[PDB]
RNA sequence: AAGACGGACCAGAGCGAAAGCAUUUGCCAAGAAUGUUUUCAUUAAUCAAGAACGAAAGUCGGAGGUUCGAAGACGAUCAGAUACCGUCGUAGUUCCGACCAUAAACGAUGCCGACUGGCGAUGCGGCGGCGUUAUUCCCAUGACCCGCCGGGCAGCUUCCGGGAAACCAAAGUCUUUGGGUUCCGGGGGGAGUAUGGUUGCAAAGCUGAAACUUAAAGGAAUUGACGGAAGGGCACCACCAGG
């Protein structure tokens, strides 16, 4: 039987997709079917402001973002807990946790 | 607000008229933008602005 | 690559970490200029408060 | 193997920003001492200058580098010209964002002065007054037609108002803001921002002017 | 069931249960005809002369003012389209797609449409065929799709 | 961190509370003895644990009824004071500002009250 | 519904609603109107889904902006079918 | 070649050009327009470890020895350039990126003005790898 | 400079018969939806044959080779790795014109038509609104809201019904067994092998067995147990610090 109803992601209006690399194996899974990620992340984070900041002068400008869309293969999203074994009646959410 | 009366700054030098059509709507929203109680320095930003508003036969 | 001793007091224990729950997590705010606040790891037991001989705040001690 | 002092051999050079902002001295480069043992004025006048703003205007922003070839070095004295403007990757993926119809325009145009220069832009929907949809499209119908305008009115302002007076409209987006106005009757178009500029062609012969854009 | 067309949706008019249609203003059949021999004068087909019979005139079919439609009065006036215009109009839709066929090579859309359009006038074209209303010893062909639509 | 109390000490205890809550007290030695007197306990530290929560209970039950314990004393006094007048379900709100169809039902009751108006920035609940 | 329902003269809304070949009775409301705009002297017929302009003589160009739905009027009008 | 004018009182800037990778974090300051750099250390030019080049504690020791050379030179500012592997690549900064910083402002080179300056492609060419890859 | 590719935007969305389709812009004819007192007067349906198309690699011949990269080889990996790994790299990838005709071309799910339940979206077109916004001097625009119509993508939801269950408004209206038309299976193999046909340049593709072998094969689901699956707690027969 199907274990998954949606198989990752569904790929319905679509006959056939463009496939993507893990960015962190490099493996090959297709794009409606893979785990996909933002991430929006100070280039100045905590570590070093705490004294960059101080340091920072002649800066009445905010704190600037980085912004990054990852992309995982689904083997390296388990591994790593990208994504993670649910029961399979949380297997039907399609809820993605808050950031 | 060290960048709200630094806005008109380059607001003023970027002129020909997309600016004074601009710059009355940036004075718009500078107004209530930080809503503090006006106490020098937005007798100095604000008579800026608002001597900017009035000047350009604005709303 | 190198700086003076610094004397940071403990603020605040922020617990035991490690693999074993033994690397006890520490505030230790600089003590000298109080808006500092380093964050810490201590190998032993620590009661807070007590003076902590921080020969650098390089190499940041974090979680574990 | 092999280490010098080569710092018993640069110059000092001021970086000139035009007089069009009111920051002209950027700073200062050492570069190295241009002779016959050791030429370095190609290293020093083919010096483009990616600078942002605030240390160009004195400061509307401190995003949106500048690029500022070296017209002229006049005695230790980087007067440069400008090159190409930005809207850099913090500014620029900020606005970058699903549920929109993300609008560019790319447009390759001479200036009034002997500059061919390249412009791209950006432009970006709003969820509206009332509107409960989560995202903001259209018809791909409207997503055409807004980008046509959006090139129509940079070609034109870029063609107008000579290389200097293109750096003096589009800080706070000269062009950007009647793209929106003229769409408002279909969409009022909350983005429009010109990011890329990439100066084509660049003859040497405003020299006078290098003179006007400074002093 | 449509496999002539890949469609699913609505072409097609609803059409009132009165045959007295629109029964305040009945231009009558000399109103009707007389514009209609003016059209079939112009060349008009009756998709295209019934539309204007309708929207113009006070008047909307000539099934509600005569007894005949409009091919039916252009075929009891004798002056009629010699191939039916619906079929024309498929044999005109075979002609587009055969000609940019014939400027591009590539297009691997209109190489599979000009199978189904032709497919759906060899199926209807055929038809007519039968019951005299196209000659039956005429056959459709590529040669002929360009004939009868010049 | 040990010895917490398990279900023999607490089931006992409320029995005891809502029928001897003038007779037990918040002393335990009183309780102890309360408990010698009005229990029958197998073992004096099943009684300290059972008259020790008594006066755990007591302390707690003299504040009002907390969670899982209750005296009808406490109780009825609720009911007593839910005797409550909010209203007279009558306010007036003969005529008042009221929805337009709800007015209209108030055209089919025939009283009638002002109206609510103005579809405006749509949608109404947004 | 209750699925114990029987309408045999249902409310004029249920089917109104429906396309004009989804009624009950498929009879369809497009219709003609009458054209009081003072682009014309006269007025002039149009159907509601004309498709197409409808003109005149007396007007030289604009009696009616063409729609594929329900036409477009200029200056306002009176409409009647009648009696569809 | 000593400060232009001074080699304090003033901020006469350089720009960073950190180029924090994996396996290595280059510090390495420029003059304004680019062609001209200072400072050639790399993260693993202080600790040439094969493994530890990108690692934060040998940044601190690359950083700052840079950031004893700009203020030597008359450089008394930074515009931090922070930059990532970039292009069609992993595109992310190694480990030594945010002590480092920390690290300079801790020795004393200002900081006037924070960029993000890392290059993503359009989905340019092919990237290392087969189908399979490292299999997880 | 080279050649590659348009990320992110980019979705239970669109279009397209599928195989499919992500820079702009243009050309080209196409196709869907919708609306339609237009027209044809039933021309309809489904489908052996037959035909189109049909990923990829392969091959045919080039360009192309930036990038990568079966092979290939090391560096490392392991008892063994040729593999993963690192390095370099051939064909290939790139693309043209050919073959190929295959794919898990999978939705593991014939077509068409009918009938049987609740909701909320979204792409689309048309419509309903003292709806908002929006421009010009405002309308007519459009953005958008509420509503509706469809044909969508689908979603959620319920003794709708079924089903071995899984699940499914279809995998319902079946023993109370019949809409129509096409396709296919008869326990498990041997085996798409043999055999011949057959194409393809080949690679291979397609049609398609027997001897013999067997009382089980299979499917869901329950329950354990296991995990170099994952998430919880505790013991010095477990650690830590230790003696």
């Amino acid at each position: 039987t199907k274990k998954r109803r949606n198989n990752g992601r569904a790929k319905k209006g679509r006959g056939h997709v463009q496939p993507i690399r893990c960015t962190n194996c490099a493996c090959c899974v297709p794009k409606d079917k893979a785990i996909k990620k933002f991430v929006i992340r100070n280039i100045v984070e905590a570590a070093a402001v705490r004294d960059i900041s101080e340091v920072s002068v002649f800066d009445a400008y905010v704190l600037p973002k980085l912004y990054v869309k990852l992309h995982y293969c689904v083997s390296c999203a388990i591994h790593s807990k990208v994504v993670r074994n649910r029961s399979r009646e949380a297997r039907k959410d399609r809820t993605p946790p808050p950031r | 607000r060290p960048e709200n009366a630094l806005k008109r700054a380059n607001e003023f030098l970027e002129v020909g008229k997309k600016q004074p059509a601009l710059d009355v709507l940036y004075d718009v929203m500078k107004s209530k933008k930080h809503r503090t109680w006006q106490k020098i320095h937005e007798p100095i930003m604000l008579k800026y602005l608002e001597l900017c508003v009035d000047l350009r036969k604005s709303h | 690559r190198v700086q003076p001793i610094k004397l940071a007091r403990v603020t605040k224990v922020l617990g035991r970490t490690g693999s074993q729950g033994q690397c006890t997590q520490v505030r230790v705010e600089f003590m000298d200029d109080t808006s500092r606040s380093i964050i810490r790891n201590v190998k032993g037991p620590v009661r807070e408060g007590d003076v902590l001989t921080l020969l650098e705040s390089e190499r940041e001690a974090r979680r574990l | 193997k092999k280490v010098v002092d080569p710092f018993s051999k640069k110059d000092w050079y001021d970086v000139k920003a035009p007089a069009m902002f009111n920051i002209r001295n950027i700073g200062k480069t050492l570069v190295t001492r241009t002779q016959g043992t050791k030429i370095a004025s190609d290293g020093l006048k083919g010096r483009v200058f990616e600078v942002s703003l605030a240390d160009l205007q004195n400061d509307e922003v401190a995003f949106r580098k500048f690029k500022l070839i070296t017209e002229d070095v006049q005695g230790k004295n980087c007067l440069t010209n400008f090159h190409g403007m930005d809207l850099t990757r913090d500014k620029m993926c900020s606005m970058v964002k699903k549920w929109q119809t993300m609008i560019e325009a790319h447009v390759d145009v001479k200036t009034t002065d002997g500059y061919l220069l390249h412009l791209f832009c950006v432009g970006f929907t709003k969820k509206c007054n009332n509107q409960i949809r989560k995202t903001s499209y259209a018809q791909h119908q409207q997503v055409r037609q807004i980008r046509k305008k959006m090139m129509e009115i940079m070609t034109r302002e870029v063609q107008t108002n000579d290389l200097k007076e293109v750096v003096n409209k589009l800080i706070p987006d000269s062009i950007g803001k009647d793209i929106e106005k003229a769409c408002q009757s279909i969409y009022p178009l909350h983005d429009v921002f010109v990011r890329k500029v990439k100066m084509l062609k660049k003859p040497k012969f405003e020299l006078g002017k290098l003179m006007e854009l400074h002093g | 069931g449509r496999m002539h067309a890949p469609g699913k949706g609505l072409s097609q008019s609803a059409l009132p249960y009165r045959r007295s249609v629109p029964t305040w203003l009945k231009l009558t059949s000399d109103d009707v005809k007389e514009q209609i021999y003016k059209l079939a004068k112009k060349g008009l087909t009756p998709s295209q002369i019934g539309v204007i019979l309708r929207d113009s005139h006070g008047v909307a079919q000539v099934r509600f003012v005569t007894g005949n439609k409009i091919l039916r009065i252009l075929k009891s006036k004798g002056l009629a389209p010699d191939l039916p215009e619906d079929l024309y109009h498929l044999i005109k839709k075979a002609v587009a797609v055969r000609k940019h066929l014939e400027r591009n090579r590539k297009d691997k859309d209109a190489k599979f449409r000009l199978i189904l359009i032709e497919s759906r006038i060899h199926r209807l074209a055929r038809y007519y065929k039968t019951k005299r209303v196209l000659p039956p010893n005429w056959k459709y062909e590529s040669s002929t799709a360009s004939a009868l639509v010049a | 961190m040990g010895r917490v109390r398990t279900k023999t000490v607490k089931k006992a205890a409320r029995v005891i509370i809502e029928k001897y809550y003038t007779r037990l007290g918040n002393d335990f030695h009183t309780n102890k003895r309360v408990c010698e007197e009005i229990a029958i306990i197998p073992s004096k530290k099943l009684r300290n644990k059972i008259a020790g929560y008594v006066t755990h209970l007591m302390k707690r039950i003299q504040r009002g009824p907390v969670r899982g314990i209750s005296i009808k004393l406490q109780e009825e006094e609720r009911e007593r004071r839910d005797n409550y007048v909010p209203e007279v379900s009558a306010l007036d709100q003969e005529i008042i500002e009221v929805d337009p169809d709800t007015k209209e039902m108030l055209k089919l009751l025939d009283f009638g009250s002002l109206s609510n108006l103005q579809v405006t920035q749509p949608t109404v609940g947004m | 519904m209750p699925l114990a329902k029987d309408l045999l003269h249902p409310s004029p809304e249920e089917e109104k609603r429906k396309h004009k070949k989804k009624r009950l009775v498929q009879s369809p409301n497009s219709y003609f109107m009458d054209v009081k705009c003072p682009g014309c002297y006269k007025i002039t017929t149009v159907f509601s889904h004309a498709q197409t302009v409808v003109l005149c003589v007396g007007c030289s160009t604009v009696l009616c902006q063409p729609t594929g739905g329900k036409a477009r009027l200029t200056e306002g009008c009176s409409f009647r079918r009648k009696q569809h | 070649s000593l400060g232009p004018q001074v080699a304090e009182g003033e901020n006469v800037f350089g720009v960073c050009h950190i180029f924090a990778s994996f396996n290595d974090t280059f510090v390495h300051v420029t003059d304004l327009s680019g062609k001209e750099t200072i400072c050639r250390v790399t993260g693993g030019m202080k600790v040439k470890a094969d493994r530890d080049e990108s690692s934060p504690y040998a940044a601190m020791l690359a950083a700052q020895d840079v950031a004893q050379r700009c203020k030597e030179l008359g450089i008394t500012a930074l515009h931090i350039k922070l930059r990532a592997t970039g292009g069609n690549r992993t595109k992310t900064p190694g480990p030594g990126a945010q002590s480092a910083l920390r690290a300079l402002a801790r020795s004393g080179m200002k900081i006037g003005r924070i960029e993000d300056v890392t290059p993503i492609p359009s989905d340019s060419t092919r990237r290392k790898g087969g189908r399979r890859g490292r299999r997880l």
